[PDB]
Order: structure tokens, then sequence, then C-alpha cells
């Protein structure tokens, strides 16, 4: 069929063509070969599914906004369309989660990769949580927290407070508290602590990632600035 | 780079307005 480097090339093409389902299909196939992913492959996989699920999350939100309109077979039509989108979303997140649990998290050698993949797992259980209900929601919310927590603890121990992955994890975990658990309190607490710690140890920045670190440091302040109201 | 920031602001703000 196609070998790793051909798949990776296809994935790069898809990306520029803005064909993200293709890009994800290619990176899904590379992952399924069962070898630890290079930093480049890892980021291609992440970008691909982020865009794939992002499109559905976006559509879900549009329809939801609309749905909040007082008639009702139009609200019955709109509800069924939201569910159709939700179902697509769930299939995407479950594909990713399966990839993470079957290949990525278990095989990750460096603390860096493990935190990255565990944060990813937090993210995609968080995306299920945005649209879940009933008992399913409790499950996805708890699994999201578990992955974020495990990654949180490992990063505090293994990475500098200015590492972009560590900061990104903190950004998303705090977003989890705010938007999913409805804990503005611990969200701002988490964001502010992560920012402060980074500020304190600005001497831990390095050449490869100092731009990414400062950008994420800035998103943390923005979220914080946006939430404290 | 303000492109990332503004996009993040929009996405986050959506939650605040449309679902408190
Ligand atoms: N794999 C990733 N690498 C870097 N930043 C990320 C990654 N996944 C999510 N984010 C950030 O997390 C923030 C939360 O947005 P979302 O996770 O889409 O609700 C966004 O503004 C993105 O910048």
């Amino acid at each position: 069929t196609m070998d790793k480097s051909e798949l990776v090339q296809k994935a790069k093409l898809a990306e520029q063509a803005e064909r993200y389902d293709d890009m994800a299909a290619a990176m899904k196939a590379v992952t399924e070969q069962g070898h630890e992913l290079s930093n480049e492959e890892r980021n291609l996989l992440s970008v691909a599914y982020k865009n794939v699920v992002g499109a559905r999350r976006s559509s879900w939100r549009v329809i939801s906004s609309i749905e909040q309109k007082t008639n009702e077979k139009k609200q019955q039509m709109g509800k069924e369309y939201r569910e159709k989108i939700e179902a697509e979303l769930q299939d995407i997140c479950n594909d990713v989660l399966e990839l993470l649990d079957k290949y990525l998290i278990l095989n990750a050698t460096q603390a860096e990769s493990k935190v990255f993949y565990l944060k990813m797992k937090g993210d995609y259980f968080r995306y299920l949580s945005e649209v879940a209900s009933g008992e399913n929601k409790q499950t996805t919310v708890s699994n999201s927290q578990q992955a974020y927590q495990e990654a949180f603890e490992i990063s505090k121990k293994e990475m500098q407070p200015t590492h972009p992955i560590r900061l990104g994890l903190a950004l998303n975990f705090s977003v989890f508290y705010y938007e999913i658990l409805n804990s503005p309190e611990k969200a701002c607490s988490l964001a502010k602590t992560a920012f402060d710690e980074a500020i304190a140890e600005l001497d831990t920045l390095n050449e490869e990632s100092y731009k990414d670190s400062t950008l994420i440091m800035q998103l943390l302040r923005d979220n914080l600035t946006l939430w404290t109201s | 780079r303000d492109k990332i920031r503004l996009n993040n602001a929009i996405w986050r703000a959506w939650y605040i307005q449309y679902v408190q």
C-alpha cells in the first residue's frame, strides 16, 4: 500500500490542501504501524485531528446557538441535526482515544511525549464532554480529568515550568475546570500558578521553543483576563 | 501571532456567552 514516509508525505499534502480528514487518515495509519512517533509525526497527528474534530465542534456550536430560538418542527429538525453532528464528533474522538490507548501513551519513551499524549487524551475526553449527557457525561468528564491529572503530575516532576507542552497542558486543564467542571475558582488558580511559575524561571527558556512558551504564557494571561469578571 | 490569540479569545468567549 503506502509506507511510513509516503503516508507522512500524503499527510503533509493533505494539510496544505486543507483536507484534514485525509491528513488524519494518513497519520492514523502511521500510528497503527506501532512505532514511537518522531516529533514531526506526533505534531502532524495532533494538527490533523484537532482540525477534524474542530470543524465538528464549530458546527455543533453554531447549531446549538441557533437551537436556542423560540416552533417546533424546526427545533425538532435542528435537534436531530445536532445529534448527527454529535455522533460524528464521538466517532472522531473515539478514534483518537483508541490510538492513544493502543499505541501512543504506552510506548512513549520520554516524559515529554507521555505528557503530550496524556494531555491529548484529556482534550479528546473533554471534547466528548462538551456534547455528552446523562451517565455518559460523568464517564467522559472523569476520564478527562484523570488524563489531565496524570499528565499534570508528570510534567511538574519532569519538565521546566516554561516547557511549551507543560504550559499547554496547564492552559487546557484550566479550561477543563472552567468550562467542563464549572470551577472558575480552580481554573484561574491553575492558570495563574502556571504563569507565575513560568515567570519565576524565565531562565529555563531555550532556543527551540522560547517563542511557543511566551505565546502560551500569553494565552494563559488572556484566559485569565477573560475569566476574571 | 495575534491571530492565535484572537482565535483563542473568540473560542473561549463563546462558552461564556452561549452557555454561561
Ligand atoms: N496539541 C496542541 N498543541 C498546542 N496548543 C494546543 C494543542 N491542543 C490544543 N491547544 C490550545 O488549547 C487552547 C484551548 O482550546 P480548545 O482545546 O480548542 O478548547 C487553544 O487556544 C489552543 O491554542
